[PDB]
């Protein structure tokens, strides 16, 4: 929900043309220190069925159901936040859980088996920092599917954007203003998007970026004010 | 495609 201010950044540097320029200095943009705390590691989309489950870097586990109730599984095997469809959160246990999530739970139960035994956690030789804790962990706010890729939407304000045949990834945070791009050889760098605004970066960055921000725009305006109906 | 990348981190 800090969308309009992602668009805006993104808007602002692919205005900039940063593979336009004199000499391209995309080494001087990098910041490790932005790097994310939480990205999409995991994804199965059963949304014929139930819905979409996730896996967080975190080892923490989510399901979109497709009546657009959320459910999440802390990484320490027993908390649980449950997102209604309007957005009222509960926080909750696995051992003293409602009857009421037996059905949910269950499923995202079968969601995370099939994600420990078949999927690769993208990046998973990444050493977390202390703490990584915090704040209450980002749930799937929406998501989609393109002909070129996968868009994942987190309630922090991250979008993530998975492109199927290359196993490149971009990781946008907008409060940073930061992305994350992860590569063919799937190795991690996050640049400060106003520092490429300055110094400009790669095709292979900029075009993604574009693409970044159409998806971004897709997201916004998907049952926005001036079409409830899209 | 409709899963995300195979094959075999860290429950
Ligand atoms: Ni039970
Ligand atoms: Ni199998
Ligand atoms: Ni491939």
């Amino acid at each position: 929900c800090h969308l309009s201010d992602l668009l805006q950044q993104l808007t602002s540097v692919n205005a900039s043309k940063p593979s336009e320029r004199g000499l391209v200095r995309q080494e001087e943009a990098e910041d490790p220190a932005c790097i994310p705390i939480f990205w999409v590691s995991k994804w199965v989309d059963y949304s014929d069925k139930y819905g979409l489950g996730y896996q967080l870097c975190d080892n923490s586990v989510g399901v979109l159901f497709n009546d657009s109730t959320r459910l999440i599984l802390y990484n320490d095997g027993d908390s649980l936040q449950y997102i209604e469809r309007d957005g009222t959160e509960s926080y909750l246990t696995v051992s003293s859980h409602p009857n009421s999530l037996m059905k949910k739970i269950t499923l995202l139960n079968y969601f995370r088996n099939y994600m420990s035994e078949h999927l690769l956690k993208a990046g998973a030789n990444i050493t977390p920092r202390e703490g990584d804790e915090l704040a209450r962990l980002p749930y799937l706010r929406t998501w989609f599917r393109t002909r070129s890729a996968i868009i994942l939407h987190l309630s922090n304000g991250t979008v993530q954007i998975n492109f199927f045949q290359d196993h490149t990834k971009l990781i946008l945070c907008p409060l940073m203003a930061a992305v994350t791009y992860i590569n063919e050889k799937r190795d991690f760098q996050t640049y400060r998007l106003s520092l490429l605004e300055e110094y400009g970066c790669c095709k292979e960055l900029a075009s993604r970026l574009r693409y970044a921000r159409t998806m971004v725009d897709k997201l916004l305006s998907s049952r926005s004010a001036s079409n409830r109906l899209k | 495609l409709v899963t995300s990348t195979i094959k075999t981190d860290v429950v």
